[PDB]
């Protein structure tokens, strides 16, 4: 009795002091009522995000302006855990990680807040995946199709075409935004982690030159800004994306690249003393990649129907996949897209490696006139992949598989691509049937893209009520392949090659 | 009592006690995270005793916006996860709460995850082959009843439906039922397999425990130890024989690997935990036969850069006993179920276990198969034109068992509405020893496919 | 060990012993793992000195 | 027909060849990654 | 004979010392496996090797 | 009221101060050395506050006499260079003194060795392309005039040649300015091209820095910073474009991973900082050009153990616009000046 | 170093001088020894900072 009394009788806002400074990190006493991963203030205007927390004094890795932290300065604690403003204001501007406003447009009208690190959408909340996200790459959409939902991981080594590929991806969807339907209208975001500030410029230009300005979000930590903002990056750019999916939008998400957000990660934990292990990464990255990803989802019709496409990019050194990084986002990722540097040098640009690459969610992502035509296009790829070395004799070969490596070789030329010029699904459906369906036979390999392109552009000219059929429907009806094979041969009557030849 | 949270490090939480009242380790405690937007109930598992009263422990669940010097409660056990009938049908977390539908099973039995394998009077003495009743699989490669399986394939290689047929082929043949642990597995996958089946209607004799991606690296490593308690109360209460499905072993491995360098221990050969083998070996051992009763395991599993010398597939392999690997180029020609009959390998498959004409009979189709393999070459460039004429004569005979090893699986009764097959072993090993002969050659190839049974054969036959 | 302990006690009496370690291999790593969980460090292939 | 067996001949030698150095080159990327966590744990554990 | 045999494999034709050495040897390796738990006693063993 | 030495390792020394005086981070500090031969005044840059008063600096001359307990006096400011028009045509130490006529510097403007880069709203992309007239760089791998330029290769594949043939080609032609970094070069091909500037008439208009590679540490992480604040006086101040080259870039890094360990951060993987691309990047987007005031530069990268692979490299790779990877392999076969075709690229070739 | 050293006393006065070290790889095993006995944390390969 008497001990309980003598402790009920022995039983504002707390300040903490800065005991360390060293490297972008600082070490506070105090702060007995802090949480893990609470905003700090300190002194002269910069922020902390508190991550660690001894028996004695609390780790706190600083965002950005680290030179003004100096021992015994005071450190306020704001009242809430990491959060970044979102809204539709911020479709057009480029941003920091914080939200504040990066390109000096103005001040960005924040419509809500959201913490950075809400649950994902459970088991229970998901759907299946079964509509298109139509990428205008003849390369991805009949050979590994990304269906709104997805998580498809975009590695390779470097300037092998990455980031065009998914620039190319943004452009595309300007074809629907300029539709007014919600269903249709997919909103964008560009997370750039580690980019230097004139890439960034480059791809802001690229997509203004396109128009994508009017829909897409850049979330910019250009590699001139400290770890802690290449480390958030990603969950700002996932945080900004949410509030648009929960609302029943589309939308998404590139991040650019998911490496030097593990390797700003292993900065912050190392400096931090936290254990490391393989290739100097600490325990969780694994962790760190898996819950920005699997954010990425297709809700269920009880949660307004909205979705979020993933594009993490990542970039492998010697061409290996064996590394930590790539390994762990191969784990989690829906479907892998193979990006090598020695296609992209032999002419196959976009350099795809579809010998190797593919998707998990497959005919499911596809439109049923995309089936129709692509279902015997990776067979034939593989048959020429395989027949590839009898090319030297192809003399001695017999005629019924020199079919099939002619067939393969002009494949091969039919799935190249210039950079931003993606193709909408009505005109790429056709592309396809003229390499599958045999009518581009005839044309010599040399002419193949010259003659592809002229013929997408009589068509669209002359016939657009083929294109207007197979947007409408979603399927290659009869009357519309008849008229396409006629108009076809009545272009090859007027279609001339490089030597001269006639192609009839 | 309660104890105080005193440290706090990513995943890591380490908690104070009075002096007498420090749990016991594997001990889970609950702790409260109470700021409005992150509102949990946080579960700790006991991993160290760090002196001065201090326990180190590993978070099953995110610890953003935990605060220094909150309470934690006890619970005086391990983590315990429901058991009984009613677990079938119906989804949980490694955690043991339901996900279809919340609060679900509270008033169930409850089990320790972690508790001892049989005592060693109590195993089987000899391996007893399970008679699946497929074709390919009591043949090529035949499967050890309470054995452990190695399944290899993905996506538009039949995967998901093999896992609905031999489910369905434990709960009609053997009176059993089956559990699915998604060690790691992907939430999107997981809904469709959640809906897969369910439009099947198998979930009704299915249990399922996901431990998801989006969580720590502790639950991604209990969850398989979860799903095998849900396994030992069916073989050992109820008295059912119980196929446990593991997606994917490698992602158990892996999550050990992480938890260990959280918990600051010195990693060993390309950076797994220390304790790898025992860490497995806790797990794979408790899969066993005892008292005439026995859970059966299929395990999905990874192997990183293909190489079978890495310590995480070294020591896999250890343990189990076949192997089914499942190929696009088989699946392709529409063969189903697609299993590679020359990949796919089994330990059983011996003279001394199976019967001297099965070891025979699997020897010779093995080597027709392994023929026209070799074959196939000369085939795809210079045509069946260019063979000599005996030759032609065993690639005829190929083309007819490649197709005889399909099967009318149970899982395509939702679509074909024909009934699925069951042939008895000693048909199968009949039918291929007469086919090897040739003595259905004057057959088309049509004749052959998704057939199931000889009697079968000799009806589609007459129909053709 | 034991094995071999279990062995000795006949073989100092005149006896004629046989002993087989199956496998000789996991030892190796479960003294591997008393030595890193001892925190001493590893040499070649992680196994200690 | 002596060229197409020393061709398939040439064919097997190939196959071991790669068979051989692929089980080099896995012990030496394991031998690596090994290498270098011992270096990384050396490095903390002498702090 | 293991030497020869890797050799011998993609020769044409041969001299007749090889070939009696190589069929031999194909013999002699036949000779030693046997089945499992079949201990042979030594006075059996030696004249399986004569 | 000074400080005074507490501890000190090679090239780092621990320093106490009274309860009121720690100095801010990156301030210049200046300590005694007062034997015989060895007897100079030591300039010593703060690093890390590691509490209870105690600081953590890097010494920039060689510690060799220091003793401890000897005074140290904060600056209060950090390491400051001379900026101006008649800082073109000398040659500077790290510190920013005349190593042909000391003292010169002394009564000129002086500028902070550290600044943030330019901000986002400032940044366009370069698009005119430079001309060179070698075969190999004018095709396949296009130079950008305002760009970020970059040679790669393994130990002594001739980058130190190559270099010097573009001060040759560049510099003679261009109307400007230039700075050149000798960032821990061989000191011989610094004194080489110190004397071929003198024979033509380019040393009128060109500034030299050089932190050669017989320094200790930390002239050879500062020596790039204090360049690159030349070249950023001549950019922003006079509007003048101006070449900047830097040699050997690489050796800032790795004078960071020498320092690293003795500061007490763990090793990341291969040994490098974990800060790496946090550090270097702080360097890097300072070379770039704001609209309408052009910086062109020229830096040559090392590869260590020719691993293109290597977090170093791999970490640089990101940050520029045309490289130019020398390979060993190209060079055995005689080919001169030995670029990778194939490796080497270019965001100008559209 | 003091190799160097007894170089350097000619070099300055005006002399030509040949210095051979045989060889740079036991110095830097050397100065490895020594750094690791001195309890510094090496870098890459075990060798000092």
């Amino acid at each position: 009795x008497x001990x309980x009394x003598x402790x009920x009788x022995x039983x504002r806002e707390e300040i903490g002091t800065v005991i360390d400074a060293g490297d972008g990190i600082a070490h506070v006493e105090g702060l007995p009522s802090v949480m893990t991963q609470e905003l700090l203030e300190f002194p002269g205007g910069v922020l902390g995000v508190a991550l660690n927390l001894d028996e004695h004094s609390v780790g706190a890795v600083i965002l950005g302006e680290f030179e003004k932290i100096e021992e015994g300065q005071q450190v306020k604690r704001t009242g809430e855990v990491l959060s970044v403003p979102v809204g539709d204001a911020f479709l057009g501007r480029v941003v920091n990680p914080l939200g504040q406003p990066i390109d000096g447009q103005g001040d960005i009208a924040a419509e809500t807040r959201r913490a950075l690190e809400l649950q994902a959408p459970s088991v229970v909340q998901r759907q299946s995946v079964s509509e298109p996200l139509q990428t205008g790459i003849k390369a991805i959409d009949a050979m590994t199709p990304i269906g709104r939902g997805q998580r498809q991981l975009i590695i390779g080594d470097r300037k092998t075409g990455k980031t065009a590929v998914c620039v190319d991806t943004i452009l595309n969807q300007r074809e629907a935004w300029l539709t007014g339907d919600p269903k249709q209208q997919v909103r964008c975001v560009y997370v750039a982690i580690g980019q230097k500030g004139t890439t960034i410029a480059s791809v802001k230009r690229a997509l203004e030159e396109g128009g994508a300005m009017e829909y897409t979000t850049i979330v910019a930590a250009p590699a001139s800004d400290a770890a802690g903002f290449k480390w958030l990056a990603p969950y700002t750019g996932s945080a900004i994306g949410q509030h648009w999916m929960y609302n029943g939008k589309h939308v998404l998400i590139v991040f650019d690249d998911l490496s030097k957000q593990a390797d700003a990660y292993r900065a912050i934990s190392l400096l931090l003393r936290r254990p490391p292990g393989r290739e100097a990464f600490p325990g969780d990255v694994f962790y760190l990649h898996s819950r920005l990803l699997e954010r990425c989802a297709k809700l269920s019709d009880e949660l307004g129907g909205g979705s979020m496409t993933g594009l993490p990019i990542i970039e492998t050194k010697a061409n290996d996949i064996s590394a930590f990084i790539p390994t762990n986002v191969i784990s989690i990722t829906d479907g892998q897209c193979f990006l090598e540097s020695d296609l992209f040098n032999q002419g196959v640009r976009p350099a795809i490696n579809v010998g190797v690459s593919v998707s998990r969610v497959g005919g499911a992502a596809q439109i049923k006139a995309m089936k129709e035509v692509a279902g015997s296009l990776r067979l034939d790829l593989s048959q020429y992949r395989e027949l590839e070395a009898f090319a030297a004799f192809a003399s001695d070969l017999d005629a019924a598989s020199k079919a099939q490596l002619d067939r393969g070789a002009r494949l091969v030329e039919l799935l190249k691509q210039p950079q931003y010029s993606p193709l909408a699904v009505e005109e790429q459906v056709v592309a396809i049937f003229l390499g599958t369906q045999g009518h581009l036979d005839s044309v010599p390999v040399e002419d193949v893209q010259r003659f592809e392109s002229e013929l997408l552009e009589h068509v669209k000219a002359s016939h657009s009520d083929i294109f207007d059929g197979i947007r409408e429907t979603k399927k290659l009806s009869e009357e519309a392949e008849e008229k396409l094979v006629s108009v076809i041969n009545e272009f090859k009557k007027g279609f001339q090659a490089s030597d001269g030849s006639s192609v009839v | 009592t309660a104890g105080r949270v005193v440290r706090i490090t990513g995943p890591v939480v380490d908690v104070e006690f009075p002096r007498g009242s420090v749990p016991e380790l594997f001990n889970a405690l609950h702790a409260e995270i109470t700021f409005g937007a992150l509102a949990k109930t946080l579960t700790l598992e006991v991993a160290q005793h760090l002196g001065d009263s201090l326990v180190r422990c590993i978070s099953m669940q995110p610890t953003d916006g935990l605060v220094r010097g909150v309470e934690v409660t006890d619970t005086g056990a391990s983590i315990s996860v429901p058991v009984g009938d009613g677990v079938k049908g119906h989804v949980f977390n490694a955690l043991g709460d339901c996900l279809d539908d919340p609060g679900y099973g509270k008033d169930f039995e409850h089990w320790s995850i972690h508790r001892k394998p049989p005592a060693f009077s109590d195993l089987e003495p000899r391996t007893e082959m399970l008679e699946t009743g497929l074709k390919v699989v009591d043949l090529l490669t035949p499967y050890v009843r309470g054995g452990k399986i190695a399944l290899f394939g993905g996506a538009g290689v039949g995967k998901t439906v093999l896992i609905q047929e031999m489910i369905n082929r434990i709960a009609r043949n053997f009176g059993g039922t089956s559990v699915f642990a998604g060690v790691g597995e992907r939430t999107r996958e997981g809904n469709d397999l959640w809906v897969e089946l369910a439009d099947a209607n198998v979930l009704k004799d299915t249990a399922l425990v996901f431990g998801q991606m989006d969580e720590p690296p502790g639950t991604r490593m209990r969850v398989a130890l979860s799903a095998l308690t849900m396994a030992e109360f069916f073989r050992d209460e109820q008295g059912q024989d119980v196929l446990l499905f593991i997606d994917n072993i490698f992602r158990f491995t892996q999550a050990g690997s992480e938890v260990s360098t959280l918990l600051g221990r010195m990693p060993s050969a390309v950076g797994y935990q220390p304790t790898l083998a025992d860490e497995m070996g806790e797990l794979q051992e408790r899969i066993t036969s005892t008292r005439g009763r026995s859970i059966t395991s299929m395990q999905a599993v990874y192997v990183p850069a293909d190489d079978y010398t890495d310590p995480a597939p070294a020591t896999t392999f250890a343990h189990l006993d076949a192997t089914t690997e499942l190929s696009r180029a088989v699946f392709s020609k529409g063969i189903f179920p697609a299993v590679d009959p020359l990949a796919s390998s089994s330990t059983i498959l011996d003279p001394a276990i199976v019967g001297d004409e099965h070891y025979r009979v699997a020897q010779e189709v093995i080597r027709i198969l392994q023929r026209y393999k070799d074959l196939q070459d000369i085939i795809a460039i210079l045509g069946i034109d260019e063979l000599s004429e005996e030759d032609k004569q065993l690639v005829n005979r190929a083309r007819r068992i490649e197709r005889f090893l399909s099967q009318n699986m149970m899982a395509a009764e939702q679509f074909t509405g024909q009934p699925g097959s069951t042939v008895p072993l000693k048909e199968t090993i009949e039918a291929f020893d007469k086919l090897t002969k040739g003595e259905f050659d004057h057959l088309p190839e049509q004749a052959f496919f998704l057939i199931g049974g000889l009697d079968d054969l000799a009806k589609k036959a007459e129909s053709l | 060990y034991t094995g071999s302990a279990i062995g000795q006690h006949w073989m100092y009496n005149g006896k004629h012993v046989l002993i087989v370690f199956d496998d000789l291999s996991k030892q190796a790593d479960a003294y591997r793992a008393i030595s890193l969980l001892l925190r001493r460090p590893p040499g070649r292939e992680a196994f200690p000195g | 027909a002596s060229r197409r067996r020393a061709m398939k001949s040439a064919t097997d030698n190939a196959d071991d060849l790669i068979k051989a150095l692929t089980l080099a080159a896995n012990r030496e990327r394991q031998a690596q990654i090994t290498q270098e966590i011992s270096e990384i744990v050396g490095g903390a554990n002498a702090l | 004979y293991r030497e020869l045999e890797a050799f011998a494999a993609f020769a044409s034709d041969l001299d007749a010392a090889s070939k009696a050495q190589l069929d031999r040897g194909a013999r002699l390796v036949e000779l030693l496996k046997q089945p499992q738990y079949s201990p042979l006693a030594v006075e059996e063993q030696v004249v399986a090797i004569f």
